[PDB]
DNA sequence: ACACTGCGAGCTCGAATTC
DNA sequence: GAATTCGAGCTCGCAACAATGAGCACAT
């Protein structure tokens, strides 16, 4: 998969098999985004509005994601009637880079637009579907 | 400024409707072009709506009265050389166009016969289901 | 020198159990 | 390993589109 600080460039098309083998020899791969200082990406004006108050179980899940001031690629399992979507908007409101939301159905993308307009203060020219 | 005869002119029938620098002296009514309507550019040269207004450069049209309505709506007209230049840009060569039309022109008669077997398999299902049971 | 917005067709997947 | 049942999505063709009413503010 190819092609102090030693590095070697890996192929994008088989990044899945590299993560399989790196666990297979107990040197696992982390995905800690260090988002406070990257200087390449145009930080957008997503800001969480002071109307979406988040419950203490949602504040505990986001505290384990943004641990040391650096975002972390994980899986958060909350019930659907619980705040499963507000934690998604608050995580996009905290990294504050180009989010990309994926859903299973064409009805589900009609809801994530309706949640980003409720708690995140975005114009209609930036929530594209 | 022209390209066919190279004469300097202010305006003509062209270059304000289609952006083509061609003088109005000859105008080539049946020589270089005709005025093809919008519905003929969809079923003959087989272009979708993502070919006449999104492929750069986007070409424009001319609105006119409908001939057999006179009170209803529009009738768009395109320039004929602008369409066959777009069909060569979207569909490779000219000998890929008609060859793609053969597999498309059989899809409607394929629908004509596949309508006639689902009409058999449904009407026979209403009478076979009463004799298979006991 | 006709023709806008809706809508069932193939095509290809998925989850889970079948044959 | 190669079928099914019922669901989903994206392309794209198909057929046929419409458009009816009534009055006071500003210059020499
Ligand atoms: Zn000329």
């Amino acid at each position: 998969c190819r092609l102090q600080t030693v590095s070697f460039e890996v192929k994008q098309e088989m990044i899945e098999e590299l993560q399989k083998r790196c666990i297979h020899l107990e040197y696992p791969l982390l995905a800690e985004y260090d988002f406070r200082n990257d200087s390449v990406n145009p930080d957008i004006n997503i800001d969480l509005k002071p109307t979406a108050v988040l419950r203490p179980y949602q504040e505990k899940s986001l505290r384990k994601m943004f641990g040391n001031g650096r975002a972390r690629s994980g899986v958060i399992v909350l019930p659907c009637g619980a705040g499963k979507s507000l934690v998604g908007v608050t995580a996009a409101c905290t990294v504050r880079k180009r989010c990309l939301v994926l859903g299973n159905s064409a009805v589900s993308v009609e809801q994530w637009k309706a949640q980003f307009k409720m708690w995140s203060t975005i114009d209609d020219s930036q929530i594209c579907r | 400024i022209c390209e066919e005869c190279g004469k300097e002119f202010m305006d003509s029938y062209l270059m304000n409707h289609f952006d083509l620098p061609t003088c109005d002296n000859c105008r080539d009514a049946d020589d270089k072009h005709k005025l093809i309507t919008k519905t003929e550019a969809k079923q003959e040269y087989l272009l979708k709506d993502c070919d006449l207004e999104k492929r750069e450069p986007p070409l424009k049209f001319i609105v006119k009265k409908n001939p057999h309505h006179s009170q209803w709506g529009d009738m768009k007209l395109y320039l004929k050389l602008q369409i066959v230049k777009r069909s060569l840009e979207v569909w490779g060569s000219q000998e890929a166009l008609e060859e793609a039309k053969e597999v498309r022109q059989e899809n409607r008669e394929k629908m004509k016969q596949k309508k006639f077997d689902k009409k058999v398999k449904e009407l026979r299902r209403a009478v076979r289901s009463s004799v298979w049971k006991r």
